[PDB]
DNA sequence: GATACGAATCTTTTTTTCCGTATAGCCGTAGC
DNA sequence: GCTACGGCTATACGG
DNA sequence: GATTCGTATC
């Protein structure tokens, strides 16, 4: 049953010991549970950091087998308007807990999509029934939450997943799936992860599917780049060298050849050249200003479509003109 | 009790109202008590605490026992919920029993507690019940006085269906133009109480509390607090409440009164010419956005800025400044109504008008945008074009798109039909083009 | 009727202004079973709709011109009766979703989907047929679809291609999204040359005797029409009835009133460059907009009238065209047109001074 | 019978060409049962819809497809209420029993697929109301999002969906597929043709197939039994002839505003598309060796700005005249 | 498992325990001892003691009559035009024998979220029954209460709580709970509180639960510095290479969303000092263009880097 | 007699929730 | 004893 | 907030 599941759902943590990356938040909520006093919590962070996996495992730890009747989980998939807050949440908080586990837990996942009237009405339900119920708010954007609701919640920030946590989870996934990964492939996966475990699992599943034989074969960096369609670390450097050193015809030929070699898009090359030029020791302070401003407009225009060759030539010309300032 | 309830006026000389305003209210009311008065309803409109009903009651006290064919008012109570009556029918049964308050039972009916007008159907019922009173065929009807307090409805009802009643609680958004431009309706707009009357009445209240004022060693600093309250607020009730709160206090708590909302033309003038209270444009703009975001977000304000920025010096400033203002407004129009768009457009307009501002500039008069006139003329053009299209469909079987109509059918087609008739529409669609 | 509709080619063999286009249309109509979705683009008044109707007459036979108007009714999210005229024929349908505004998505999602779901089985005919099996829907003014009616069509005309085919008429197919243009065969319709317009006007003045003094008066109308056959045929009738059916070499060419007003505005802008002149220009622009004239055309004609002034140097014109492009882009991505239409004029007077 | 774009639609996953990095992964899910949530994004006419339609058929069969597939496109309403009710109830539905024929012929995975094509047109709230719908019922319902602009899909939804980029179909990876269609339809073309078609159709096989069909419909209408040349293909694709483009660049080289304005006025009457003449000028100016680095650097940005303005739905005449005037002063 | 959070466990029960706003609390004490409470509107930023002041005033003013003399209505309860017309009207009409100078109290918490019709009916409700019951509105933004309602009330504005009242209350809670601290840890707690008592108590509770000793390291490893103060530092940088460094290290790799950074930058710019108005409006324009780009789908680091580059370009010129 | 003050004028064209009325279904009761 | 119809009431919808 | 007309008062 669990083997016919996507890897992002099959490897969901079930206990607090399987949530990696967030050590300070876990070592705080565990002591909160051990003392038995759980305040109103607010979980904030980028997508795929482990907020829902943390709160569900925490509720399972507190309530054990009584998670079904003791936890009310409302998310963006359910209506959470003013009437829902005034009726369902309020009668869940007001009624007794059949003397099971002391206090109730209401998990408001994706509360950033909640209307301001509901978040304002929930303020006098959070601080009135706090003796028998506790609220946990999961959000990715804190600007959509009312300041009072932020005030009555203990804020815990979920940082992007560090490289060590990604490696520790990848090791468990490889052990479970009997897969082999080269160190360079792991490096490529971590740099492309951008602090997201869901992307790591989705790319690993596609890499395993890409292998002709899942066992006795190792997933190299070439397999990962072919599966996810990202430029190799050498193609970006070659394109940048052609733009910065070669003339306008050779650079145009080199960009097109590199893109047609593996069907590379322009947006990933733009992001790679931006990341490579970020650690460049510019000495004019106008080369950076022109580069960032021109590349951002090219990136925005790509998001709305248009002619691809014109955009590639625009990238080449923007880099060449911005580097004219430096010398 | 409260000082605004215990120190209430006993006669008309104690009411904080202007002499001319009192004279116009008095003569109008006296005229409405005649057998066949030309005016049937007296609509008093103005801000809160402007003695709108505090003058009507004490005028009725001397008017009703003068024309009563052998003393007080009959006020509508909206909160009354009787057993067998629909809520929307509560005002109808009040107006149907109030019309019997005529000779030997005479009473001035005052409607200050208006029915629920934020619900559309009962607002329409209120309008058509007032129209049924203005157009009533009764030979004799009691004088009707309706007091409406002009207050801005705060930001609520996050639906985009905000109507006029969802923005400003005024007589324009409660009544319709048929009621507001009726021969038998008289409107007397009320103004906020001036500083002189407020000072005089707050000093009368102080000399009526002199003992308690002196005992709490607050009798020599009374002049400054009365002056500050008179300068800060134009509400008599708020002024007396603040004076009572300051007098009954025994500490250094600061004097704080209620907050008033600016007008649309007031906000336009603040954006263009600046404010005299502060010379810091950032602070003024921030307070204007904080207290009046319901008006600085409506597109008609950004249209009013474009319509009235030429009144800075009667149109005698540099063309570069005007070009910068209109270019900034056009760029703000492309920001999809973000909060950063208005805060940039108003700031740029104020910055442009600050540097070119010199002493002795004879400014002009601002006006409301004419965009609504253009939008109604567009609908008239649409109606006439569709008339052209449907009358040109059966006589001569032909289909033509409205885009082609607005380019070649309305100048050429009348020029052909009227020229064929000079020997079936024949006039230019949407009227002639001028200038 | 007017001479534009009376002298309208009702068949593919009556077309006489483009022959490399008529042959391509005949090639398309030779085997109508596999006719793809067509997108006719070109200047206004070239005869794109006439060619679409002629192609439909070649495919489904005569009778496609027997048009009747069936008034439809639609309801949006908040209950509101929105009406759209549907000019229909026993073999084709004509709809103008732009006439109903931003709510053309509901028209595309209901009317077009209901038409594309009906198989048009008729009597048996379950195998195939050159006519009466698939249906032709003409979407006039495809440019004014608001980027959401164009999204509801991508799958509508792709999944139901067996029982419906679409021929949309448009000019300047920039606001048409790439997926819509990908599913369609692009048909370019060039404007008639001045000789061809003169020949058509000669045929019109031959069938109806207007007593032509010289063949040059028909050429002047063609040069003043700027490639617009409908406009040229309208001015022909105008100078015909306004001169008692007798065209002289001294007969003035009658131009639309809004064009004259735009030229007057251009001369006012060139002469007076001040704030009060800008306010008068705003009044003129408001009067022009009150006649339901689109703002993009106002800007285009104002720019191309300002570029015709002989007293302006090249540096002034190169700035006028740049401001025109910038404010056209602003107008495309905007809500109210008066801001951009006033900003362009203000920048023009700030540059010419 | 039918248009060639619909007649040659890939029925199975082996007919989808030039996209192996995703089809190879999808074919492995036929033997397994661990299909993830998928996000198909790429240029128009790359085979995103055909791939999912072939995968659905190969997974279920025409009989189980009607019960195990829910497809929602931009042609139907997909608001907050639709997402929170219809999609949620279909995800909550129980997997129907496969028939004996279905279980003996097709793999019949123990889940259903919700295909949300044209997902870029959905609002940010309807996409937000989908996250827990996909997460909670992932063991019983799979999701497939198809879009052209991946930026219009919110980051929380893109994280939960496996990203499959469909590469642009150029003359190097779609030439065999175009030659197959030419051979089955008995289309005679010169050498060089079927590559010019794929060069004009930048990354789109649907437009190239339609272009070849239109060329054939004229080739068999002429009735001379001659091969189709690249000149006819360029003529019926909207490509400006090289003589007109050379006249444009010669008028630009002189730099006189009035003659360029008159030529643009007489050029806009011919009905040429601005996005095509701008693209051709890009190839003429960037690849030419008679221009210096500064001129190419400036004109690259000029062409980029012109293309960006044209993509927003602006007047082609004004943008083209401004572009040619800017090049004339470079 | 029955231990209350320190926010509710140490909620003041008397007016003398409410720190901050000394003059207003003293005036509330005079009202409590005298009895003649007027209609009042209490406004201020959340978590400064507005609700715990009205409730304590009602308690100290009624006592044994608090059960039948106080009607508390808030946003969590339905407060439409019908509740005002029936429940509030019946409570006002109720005759209760209270001591001399004592009146019934209607505590309408979160009055800023009430509908316009209910507020308009409240005008008649207070006008008819001002001699028996008094209304105590508590809100966060006082302009949301209509001006006719504010005219009948005495506005009491609660200012931000200073760093000394917060320290006093924190020390009282520490002495009551017997937790270990040092001076820099309490200073960091106050700094992260930003004038908030509820947030300061929550942060102290979290630090004690996590580690036990309240020092700067343990406070700052579980509580974060206020991101408006980091956005202000990033936007006020002299040269671009460290403003980019701040945006990357303290805002991007820390987990803050791009839309959050853009929205915070606008509010920071609206209150930024020592910057010219021409500079400020151009910064607002660039932040708005970046906000449009984020809202249209492009939420990337490059769009924020370009915004900072444009801000630095406009700053140096 | 100078001046501060004051009044008049400068104005209107998708989504969610709430308040009161509409309406069909079920029970009470008269009656044939 | 049974049935039909009017009055009371719960619920979806209009603006 | 700006202009214009009209008072009331010191
Ligand atoms: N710290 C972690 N350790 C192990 N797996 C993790 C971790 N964080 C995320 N994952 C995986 O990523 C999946 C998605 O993470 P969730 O916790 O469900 O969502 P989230 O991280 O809260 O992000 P959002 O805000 O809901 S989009 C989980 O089911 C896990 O498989
Ligand atoms: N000298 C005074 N002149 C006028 N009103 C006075 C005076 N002294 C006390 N008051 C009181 O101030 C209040 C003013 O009431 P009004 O202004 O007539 O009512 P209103 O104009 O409708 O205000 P709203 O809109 O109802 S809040 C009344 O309660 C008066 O009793
Ligand atoms: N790799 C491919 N192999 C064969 N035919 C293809 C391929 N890619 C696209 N096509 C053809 O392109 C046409 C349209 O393909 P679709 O996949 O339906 O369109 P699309 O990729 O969804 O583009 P949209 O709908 O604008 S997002 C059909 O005729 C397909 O046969
Ligand atoms: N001056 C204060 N002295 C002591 N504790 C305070 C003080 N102000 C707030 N608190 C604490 O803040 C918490 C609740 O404060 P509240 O008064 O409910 O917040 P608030 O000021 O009403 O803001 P809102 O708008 O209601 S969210 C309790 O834990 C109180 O102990
Ligand atoms: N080949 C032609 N011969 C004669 N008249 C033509 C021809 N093509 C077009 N016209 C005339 O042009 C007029 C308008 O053309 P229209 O179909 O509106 O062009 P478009 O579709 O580009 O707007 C028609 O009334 C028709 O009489
Ligand atoms: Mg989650
Ligand atoms: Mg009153
Ligand atoms: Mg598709
Ligand atoms: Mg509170």
């Amino acid at each position: 049953s669990k083997e016919n599941l996507p890897w992002v759902e099959k490897y969901r943590p079930e206990t607090l010991d399987e949530v990696y990356g967030q050590n300070e938040v876990i070592t705080t909520v565990r002591k909160f549970v051990d003392e038995g006093k759980l305040p109103h919590l607010l979980f904030y962070g980028p997508p795929g950091t482990g907020k829902t996996s943390t709160i569900v495992a925490l509720a399972r730890e507190i309530y054990g087998k009584n998670y079904s009747n003791m936890v009310l989980e409302l998310n963006a998939s359910d209506d959470r308007g003013i009437d829902v807050v005034r009726n369902q949440i309020k009668d869940f908080a007001s009624t007794r807990q059949i003397f099971s586990k002391g206090f109730k837990l209401i998990i408001l996942d994706e509360a950033d999509a909640m209307t301001n009237a509901a978040q304002n009405a929930l303020r006098r339900v959070i601080e009135r029934y706090t003796k028998n119920t506790r609220f946990c708010v999961l959000a990715n954007y804190a600007h959509k939450l009312t300041p009072a609701l932020l005030s009555r919640c203990t804020r815990f920030r979920f940082q992007p997943l560090p490289q060590e946590a990604i490696e520790r989870r990848i090791a468990n996934v490889l052990v479970h799936e009997k897969l082999k990964l080269s160190p360079n492939a792991e490096k490529a996966l971590i740099e492309l992860s951008n602090g997201d475990m869901r992307r790591v699992l989705n790319v690993l599943q596609s890499c395993k599917a890409t292998l002709d034989n899942p066992d006795e074969d190792e997933i190299s960096d070439d397999v990962i780049y072919e599966c996810c369609g990202a430029p190799r670390p050498s193609d970006l450097k070659a394109v940048l060298k052609s733009i910065l050193e070669d003339d306008w015809g050779t650079a145009h030929y080199t960009l097109n050849k590199v893109r047609s070699a593996k069907g590379l898009a322009l947006i990933d090359l733009i992001e790679g050249i931006v990341k490579i030029l970020e650690d460049y020791e510019l000495q004019n302070e106008e080369t950076r200003v022109h580069l960032l401003t021109k590349l951002a407009d090219i990136e925005y225009s790509i998001s709305k479509g248009g002619n691809d060759q014109i955009q590639g030539s625009a990238v080449i010309g923007a880099i060449k003109a911005s580097f004219e300032n430096e010398t | 009790e409260q000082w605004y309830e215990k120190f209430k006026p006993n006669c008309l000389e104690q009411v904080a109202i202007h002499k001319r305003k009192l004279k116009d209210v008095q003569e109008a009311l006296d005229a409405m008590f005649l057998p066949n008065a030309k005016h049937r309803i007296l609509l008093l409109s103005g801000p809160s605490g402007c003695s709108k009903s505090t003058v009507i009651k004490e005028l009725s006290k001397i008017l009703v026992p003068k024309y009563r064919q052998n003393h007080k008012v009959t006020e509508f109570r909206g909160d009354c919920i009787v057993n067998d009556l629909p809520q929307m029918e509560s005002f109808s049964e009040f107006l149907k029993g109030a019309r019997y308050l005529v000779m030997s039972n005479l009473s001035l009916i005052l409607i200050e507690d208006l029915p629920n007008v934020f619900h559309i159907d009962t607002r329409r019922r209120f309008q058509q019940l007032i129209l049924q009173w203005l157009y009533s065929s009764e030979p004799l009807l009691p004088p009707l006085v309706i007091c409406i307090t002009e207050c801005e409805i705060p930001e609520n009802d996050n639906n985009y269906r905000k109507f006029g009643i969802d923005y400003t609680f005024s007589a324009e958004t409660i009544m319709n133009k048929e009621i507001l431009m009726h021969p038998r309706l008289k409107r007397i707009k009320f103004n906020p109480i001036n500083s002189t009357l407020l000072k005089k009445h707050l000093k009368f209240i102080c000399v009526q509390n002199m003992k308690m004022l002196k005992e709490k060693n607050k009798w020599n600093k009374r002049q400054e607090v009365i002056d500050y309250i008179a300068q800060e607020t134009g509400d008599i009730r708020s002024a007396i409440t603040t004076l009572q709160f300051w007098a009954t206090s025994s500490g250094s708590l600061p004097i704080s009164t209620r907050e008033s909302t600016i007008s649309y033309f007031h906000a336009i003038g603040k954006v263009i010419h600046g404010s005299h209270s502060t010379n810091n444009d950032n602070e003024m703009i921030n307070n204007l956005f904080e207290n009046s975001n319901n008006l600085l977000s409506k597109e008609d304000f950004k249209l009013g800025i474009l319509e009235n920025y030429n009144t800075f010096n009667k149109g005698e400033f540099s063309i570069s400044d005007a070009s910068s203002i209109v270019d900034c407004l056009s760029e703000c129009d492309n920001m999809n109504g973000l909060p950063e768009s208005n805060e940039y457009g108003l700031r740029e307009v104020r910055k442009t008008f600050r540097n070119i501002s010199k002493q002795g500039h004879n400014h002009g008069t601002v006006y409301f945008p004419r965009e609504w006139k253009v939008r109604k003329l567009q609908n008239s053009f649409k109606v006439q074009a569709e008339d052209w299209l449907n009358v040109s469909l059966y006589k001569y079987n032909a289909v033509h798109s409205f885009r082609n109509i607005t380019l070649e059918f309305g100048y050429y087609a009348p020029l052909i039909r009227k020229c064929q008739s000079y020997k079936d529409v024949v006039d230019r669609i949407g009227g002639p083009i001028e200038a | 009727s007017l001479w534009v509709d009376k002298y309208r080619p009702k068949s593919l063999n009556a077309l006489s202004h483009n022959e490399e286009l008529t042959n391509f249309l005949k090639s398309l109509s030779d085997q109508p079973r596999d006719l793809p979705h067509l997108l006719l683009y070109g200047p206004n008044g070239t005869g794109k709709k006439t060619r679409c109707m002629a192609l439909l007459e070649s495919i489904f036979g005569p009778g496609v011109y027997r048009l009747k108007i069936d008034v439809r009714q639609f309801v949006t999210a908040s209950n509101r009766k929105l009406e759209l005229n549907v000019v229909s024929s026993p073999y084709h349908l004509e709809i103008t979703p732009s006439d109903m505004g931003n709510n053309d998505r509901i028209v595309i999602q209901e009317l077009l989907k209901e038409v594309a779901q009906m198989e048009q089985v008729d009597f048996q005919d379950s195998k195939d047929g050159l006519a009466h099996r698939y249906k032709c829907v003409i979407i006039n003014e495809a440019n004014s679809l608001t980027k959401d009616a164009q999204a509801a069509l991508r799958r509508t005309m792709e999944k139901y291609s067996k029982n419906i085919r679409l021929i949309m008429v448009c000019d300047s197919m920039s606001p048409i999204i790439a997926p819509i243009k990908s599913r369609c065969l692009l048909i370019r319709c060039p404007a008639p040359s001045d000789s061809e317009i003169s020949t058509i006007l000669s045929d019109v003045v031959t069938n109806e005797r207007i007593q032509l003094e010289t063949k040059d008066i028909l050429k002047r109308i063609a040069q003043a029409s700027n490639g617009n056959l409908r406009v040229s045929l309208l001015m022909l009738e105008s100078m015909a009835l306004n001169n008692e059916l007798a065209l002289k070499s001294s007969s003035p060419i009658i131009k639309p009133d809004w064009i004259i007003v735009i030229h007057k505005l251009t001369r006012k802008i060139v002469k007076e460059r001040s704030v009060n002149s800008l306010i008068e220009c705003r009044a003129v622009l408001y009067d022009l907009l009150a006649h339901c004239i689109p703002a993009n055309i106002i800007l285009k004609e104002l720019t191309f009238s300002l570029l015709d002034v002989e007293t302006l140097n090249t540096t002034n014109k190169s700035s006028i065209i740049e401001y025109s492009s910038v404010f056209d882009e602003r107008l495309s991505l905007g809500n109210k047109a008066i801001f951009h239409l006033e900003g362009f004029i203000a920048k023009v007077m700030c540059c010419l001074d | 019978q039918q248009p060639w774009v619909e007649k040659y639609r890939p029925k199975n996953l082996d007919e989808v060409t030039a996209q192996d990095h995703a089809v190879t992964v999808l074919k492995k899910t036929l033997k397994s049962a661990n299909l993830p949530h998928m996000l198909f994004y790429g240029p128009p006419g790359t085979g995103k819809t055909s791939t999912i339609l072939a995968l659905t058929k190969e997974l279920y069969g025409p009989d189980l497809m009607k019960s195990r597939i829910l497809e929602l496109n931009a042609s139907d309403e997909r608001g907050i209420s639709i997402v929170r009710e219809k999609v949620k109830n279909f995800a909550r539905l129980t997997v129907s029993k496969p028939s004996k024929h279905d279980l003996e012929n097709y793999p019949c995975p123990p889940y259903k697929i919700i295909i949300l094509d044209e997902a870029d047109s959905m609002t940010a709230d309807a996409q937000s109301a989908l996250r827990r719908t996909m997460e909670t019922y992932s063991g019983v319902t799979r999701f497939c999002l198809i879009c052209n602009y991946v930026t219009r899909i919110i980051d929380p939804l893109a994280s939960r969906c496996s990203k499959f980029r469909f590469k642009a179909l150029d003359a190097s990876n779609a030439i065999d597929r175009l030659r197959f269609i030419s051979e089955q339809e008995n289309v005679k073309c010169d050498d060089g043709v079927l590559e010019r078609i794929l060069d004009i159709s930048a990354g789109d096989l649907r437009r190239g197939i339609t272009l070849l069909q239109s060329a054939s419909k004229g080739a068999q209408y002429l009735g001379d039994g001659k091969n189709i040349t690249s000149t006819q293909v360029e003529e019926l694709a909207g490509v400006v002839p090289h003589d007109i483009l050379i006249e444009i660049v010669e008028k630009v080289k002189s730099g006189d505003f009035d003659e360029i304005k008159k030529y643009v006025n007489t050029f806009m009457k011919s009905g040429w598309s601005a996005a095509s003449v701008v693209n051709q000028l890009h190839e003429y100016y960037i690849t030419n060796d008679n221009f210096d680095t500064n001129f190419k650097n400036q004109i690259s940005w000029l062409l980029f700005t012109t293309d960006s303005r044209l993509n927003n739905g602006t007047n082609e005449h004004i943008q083209l005249l401004n572009l040619l005037v800017k090049i004339s002063q470079l | 498992s029955l231990q209350l959070p320190w926010v509710e466990k140490y909620r003041p029960q008397v007016l003398s325990d409410i720190v901050g706003n000394k003059e207003t609390i003293d005036r509330l004490q005079q009202i409590a001892k005298d009895g003649n409470m007027p209609h009042m509107i209490i406004s201020g930023m959340p978590g400064i003691g507005k609700t715990t002041s009205v409730h304590c005033l009602a308690h100290e003013l009624l006592g044994r009559s608090y059960a039948d003399g106080v009607l508390e209505l808030n946003a969590s309860d339905d407060r439409g035009i019908d509740v005002v017309r029936n429940q509030i009207k019946h409570f006002a009409q109720k005759k209760l024998h209270l001591p001399p100078g004592k009146h019934k109290i209607v505590i309408l918490d979160e009055a800023d979220s009430m509908t316009a019709g209910a507020q308009q009916a409240l005008r008649r409700t207070m006008e008819l029954y001002s001699n028996s019951t008094r209304f105590a509105f508590a809100c966060n933004q006082s302009n949301k209460i209509i001006e006719p309602l504010q005219s009948r009330c005495a506005i009491l504005r609660y200012s931000k709580l200073s760093d000394e009242d917060v320290l006093k209350r924190l020390l009282q809670i520490i002495k009551l709970e017997d937790v270990k601290y040092t001076n820099d840890g309490l200073e960091a707690i106050i700094f992260t509180a930003e004038g908030d008592m509820r947030q300061a108590i929550n942060n102290l509770q979290s630090t004690v639960a996590g580690h036990g000793l309240v020092n700067a390291d343990n406070v700052f490893k579980i509580v974060d510095s206020p991101h408006p103060l980091i956005v202000k530092k990033m936007l006020l940088a002299s040269n671009l290479e460290d403003s980019i460094q701040i945006l990357r290290t303290d805002l991007w790799k820390k987990g803050y969303s791009s839309i959050d950074i853009v929205t915070t930058s606008f509010r920071v710019t609206k209150n930024l000092a020592q910057v010219k108005e021409s500079v400020r409006l151009e910064m607002i324009k660039e932040i708005g263009l970046t906000h449009m780009r984020i809202l249209e789908g492009v939420g990337t680091y490059l769009q924020l880097a370009s915004m900072l580059a444009k801000i630095h370009k406009l700053n140096n010129k």
